[PDB]
RNA sequence: UCUGGUGGAGGUCCGUAGCGGUCCUGACGUGCAAAUCGGUCGUCCGACCUGGGUAUAGGGGCGAAAGACUAAUCGAACCA
RNA sequence: CCGAUGCCGACGCUCAUCAGACCCCAGAAAAGGUGUUGGUUGAUAUAGACAGCAGGACCUGCCGAAUCAACUAGCCCUGA
RNA sequence: UCUGGCAUGUUGGAACAAUGUAGGUAAGGGAAGUCGGCAAGCCGGAUCCGUAACUUCGGGAUAAGGAUUGGCUCUAAGGG
RNA sequence: GAUGAACGAGAUUCCCACUGUCCCUACCUACUAUCCAGCGAAACCACAGCCAAGGGAACGGGCUUGGCGGAAUCAGCGGG
RNA sequence: UCGAUGUCGGCUCUUCCUAUCAUUGUGAAGCAGAAUUUACCAAGCGUUGGAUUGUUCACCCACUAAUAGGGAACGUGAGCUGGGUUUAGACCGUCGUGAGACAGGUUAGUUUUACCCUACUGAUGAUGUGUUGUUGCCAUGGUAAUCCUGCCCAGUACGAGAGGAACCGCAGGUUCAGACAUUUGGUGUAUGUGCUUGGCUGAGGAGCCAAUGGGGCGAAGCUACCAUCUGUGGGAUUAUGACUGAACGCCUCUAAGUCAGAAUCCCGCCCAGGCGGAACGAUACGGCAGCGCCGAGGAGCCUCGGUUGGCCCCGGAUAGC
């Protein structure tokens, strides 16, 4: 007979697999439609997610009750070190898909980026591109490039750049690159040909792939948690308490006729370690990084222009489960997928942006800084020393200097 | 427009009656703009409708169905800005379908968010919390 | 962008911290966080524990 | 007649040991166990609990009575 | 599929935005169609048919050869 | 805890998933769950106050309701 | 027959208090389950084991016609 | 089907049907507006919280866009529960001389087994490409968003009045889905740091035991609509309304030929990734060796089989070439 209440099904059949994903790295499954008219740019990114805080600002849409009054938001820290160009892959069309057409690599590599090459680079004897590398010597293997990019520019519909991240900066155990294809868009395949050919072997910074408050797509994999019931992995109502044999489950997990427990049927398994895509996270700030100048460090990171407070993106004590962030940051409205130090994947969006939300231009007034690692109440570490006043320890160590 | 709040009072509920038309008790029957699902019991938050019945307070007033506005609450909700408040007691105010107090008088503090949305109500409190 | 003060420590409250106390009688109060929270409540004297910025202004620590 | 003491009755109350076995319709349910385990429960000076010795034997016994019990067998045991 | 029309087979009917496709047998009725195809009966039309162009208010002039109605029964469609 | 006794009740190592058995805690509501407050929870000792209907005058009665309770330093009274 | 204090692990209704019974679930602990060394059963078993429709003893794993079908396994699960 | 197919209802969960309550798009009215009724495409999405009853059913209270109806062994007991019905104890009424009966009422009354095969959920792996790695493509399967307020339009159109809309736009919310802890809350054996009862180490100091002694505050972690963040584009078309236009000298959305058209459908976005491919990299100690290329040069052997001249190409129309 009929279910008596109409009830909403838990969960969505859209992820339906629901397994571990087959991949750490999250992957750009469609890049951004190519328009020829527009300038030669980038469209994805790699990142590693360091942490969350809030922010204050002030909001612009008139209709509002929050309009012309001070919000606090909480944002996502995303590091993003520059990517180095080694290489450039063709595609060309067919009635089949796309088909890989010729790659080709750049003349040195470092040895970052050969690490993802192996398994076990203590045991490697690092021969990985030694005899790809003399071709662009040698006059015979020069003038089979040429060729090569030849057959590229009048074969090929769809260029990208294999580009890898530079984990020397970056506060992790892991020395192993990210490799990643980033798809080149906008003017014609020579002119992206062009484009690659000059910049291989260079440095891309983050402010040259994506600009402030812009509203793009985050991909990665979810945090893990195992082997988890029904309860938890599909939401499922919890049995009474005088339940025999188990309360964490679903009490009828179908008919009788149709014989089978179907694919719709909530059942334990895997749950977290999904590969996800989000699609509308606002670029609140693209920071600059720690810099040398004059022979003085640049910590400005974070300070906005009503405070001044010469203070960096790094709260007191640091990032929990995560080194100190000293490198070019994107600070995102909300949060994102994946654990701290999770590479993360941001590429630019699909849809045209054309709302009110997406189109409003932010401007932080207070970036908070205080401790993460329990209910921190100090944003600097200037300012704890001036409301604490001196100490025992600073006490000890002038009687030990005197 | 008003922000979502955290809900505190499902149905059941008994707050204190803030005005001054004898009523002590409000007990919470049934709550506005609530489609609802399977199981869920409807909860109100400070300035939501309700239907009330009055079970300690004046008998010309005992045994029907009140419409009611909660005024304050016990659990704590997050105003943009990012500020949780919490109020001592949660309270409410008799009305009308319109929104005009049948009493005169609130005691003690009106949450902004119902203050907002009930001019006739805010106009009628002391404070404003 | 205002900042407030502890009702019980006295200390700086930072825009998206602790949590505010409305009392049936009017009275708002600002907490840094349930520590502090949880000592009012309780009726305890900021002025008898040690930690509280009353304290050492009654001590002279300062 | 009232008041304050003394006194220590009771198939008296709370509640140990003991005797029993309410509910969880909990545990277990090819068990530790052919009836057990835990928490919670009833009673606990009496029509109380208990060892040994004695008497009643199958259409018989015994039964504060449930067709209960009568050697894991009872609306007539077991053995040939 | 699957042996056998890979006949230069014969005459028609029928288009279905739920087509139809073989005894028992495995699904449809009353009632309908200005879809199309036959058939029956009646009627008009050189003095002039039916159309159409208008007037008086059923008649006329202008185009100048087939037309109008009722029914019946095949396939298709609605009923489904 | 001492006298006395023992080696954790027919095995050990590693890990800390789901489901379970046993023990806890939980914001705001406060039985809205469910056949049913089942289960759990509230109360709980002693001292000082204060105790209703009803009644076979014995009771009900720890009815109900309220206050106190630590540590330390003293004081007064109670005997051979 | 009617009634009725005291009593009741007897059946029932409401009220205060209290609460994870519930909204709506979450976290923690011990013992398992888990993996390993050692030891090591039982129930059950025509052959076996992917579906849809058909017909059939009128609800097929096997037959007909379609959908299709890729070694060996692990932890769970309760549709068959 | 009686050498047994566990039985009422509820709870939980999935899918399906449409004879559509709402929502999308429409046609008709005794459609002025508002409200309502009739019908078409249409099952994508939604269809609630409670008092009484064991109940299905019913009834009422209250929100709501609506509170539509059904199936799946009258779905679902090795999923639960056991209130009812359906054993044995017992009570009442009526019937019977009685033992006893009641399609009458009442109260108490054991809910067993999965480790097997498949199904499903996840987890290793498998055959192939000489080995191995990196970056990628895609067949195919899954698929997701939903509804409502308030402001403005506007006290406007419409209407004698009473009343009283709608498209664009703005600000939010419900339901669902996918995540996430910066903040608030929960947990807390970091057994972290105070406090405290009983006992114990001669006492201090320092500790320990009471199956986590108790209690306060608690980091990290996990976690809550109990905090926060995000949720999307096209194509062919249905119903319908039309264009040109015969049949049928007029007419006609239909016959040939065109147009607009949707919560439906298909694809996209998202999830998975074939006994399915691609591009690239590196390809074996150093003294023993293996391996690669030059169609390498031959000579021979074993094995699996088939076959017994080739066609190296306009695009197409068909009432024309």
């Amino acid at each position: 007979s009929h279910r008596k209440f109409s009830a909403p099904r838990h969960g969505s059949l859209g992820f339906l697999p629901r397994k571990r994903s087959s991949r750490h790295r999250g992957k750009v499954k469609s890049f951004p439609k190519d328009d020829a008219s527009k300038p030669v740019h980038l469209t994805a990114f790699l990142g590693y997610k360091a942490g969350m805080t809030h922010i204050v600002r002030e909001v612009d849409r008139p209709g509002s009750k929050v309009n012309k009054k001070e919000v606090v938001e909480a944002v996502t820290i995303v590091e993003t070190p520059p990517m180095v160009v080694v290489g450039i892959v063709g595609y060309v069309e067919t009635p089949r898909g796309l088909r890989t057409f010729k790659t080709v690599f750049a003349e040195h590599i470092s040895d970052e980026c050969k690490r993802r090459f192996y398994k076990n680079w203590h045991k490697s004897k690092k021969k990985a591109f030694t005899k790809y590398c003399k071709k662009w010597q040698d006059d015979t293997g020069k003038k089979q490039l040429e060729k090569d990019f030849n057959s590229m520019k009048k074969y090929c519909q769809v260029i990208r750049i294999i580009a890898h991240t530079q984990m020397r900066l970056l506060p992790l155990r892991q020395k192993k690159a990210h490799l990643m294809e980033i798809q080149v868009n906008g003017g014609t395949v020579a002119e992206k040909l062009d484009w690659a050919r000059e910049r291989l072997e260079q440095q891309v910074p983050v402010n040259q792939v994506f600009g402030q408050d812009e509203m793009i797509d985050v991909i990665g994999v979810t945090k893990g948690k195992g082997y988890k019931g029904v309860t938890s992995r599909w939401h499922t109502k919890k049995l009474p308490r005088k339940t025999h044999r188990g309360l964490r489950k679903v009490a009828c997990i179908g008919a009788w006729h149709p014989a089978r427990v179907a694919f719709s049927v909530a059942r334990a398994g895997q749950k977290g370690y999904h590969h996800r895509t989000e699609i509308n996270k606002k670029i609140y700030k693209i920071g600059q990084g720690y810099l040398i100048k004059d022979g003085k460090l640049i910590k400005n990171n974070a300070s906005t222009d009503y405070d001044l407070s010469d203070k960096s993106i790094n709260p007191l004590g640091g990032f929990v489960h995560y080194g100190e962030v000293t490198n070019d940051f994107i600070m995102l409205k909300g949060c994102v997928v994946g654990t701290k130090k999770r590479v993360l994947t941001l590429r630019k969006s699909l849809l045209v942006q054309t709302k009110r939300r997406a189109l409003e231009k932010i401007d932080l007034k207070f970036i908070d800084t205080t401790s993460k690692f329990g209910h921190g109440r100090f944003q600097t570490m200037e300012e704890k020393k001036a409301f604490m006043g001196p100490l025992k320890k600073d006490r000890i160590a002038k009687e030990e200097g005197a | 427009a008003k922000f979502r709040i955290s809900l505190g009072l499902p149905v059941g509920a008994v707050i204190n009656c803030a005005d001054n038309t004898g009523a002590k008790n409000l007990y919470i029957i049934s709550v506005k703009g609530i489609k609802g699902r399977l199981n869920r019991l409807p909860a109100a938050g400070v300035g939501d409708m309700v239907m009330a019945t009055v079970k300690k307070g004046k008998p010309e007033l005992r045994k029907k169905v009140h419409p009611a506005v909660v005024i304050r609450q016990r659990k704590s909700y997050r105003r943009k800005d990012g500020v949780f408040l919490y109020f001592e007691d949660n309270a409410g105010v008799i009305v009308n379908n319109k929104g005009e107090m049948k009493g005169s008088a609130i005691t003690g503090p009106v949450a902004k968010e119902c203050a907002d949305l009930w001019p006739r109500i805010a106009s009628n409190a002391g404070s404003i919390a | 962008m205002k900042v407030e003060l502890c009702s019980f420590s006295g200390y700086k409250i930072y825009p998206g911290h602790g949590r505010r106390y409305a009392r049936t009688d009017g009275k708002v109060f600002q907490f840094l966080n349930a520590k502090c929270e949880s000592a009012f409540l309780s009726k305890r004297n900021p002025r008898q524990i040690n930690w509280t910025v009353l304290y050492r202004r009654k001590h002279k620590k300062g």
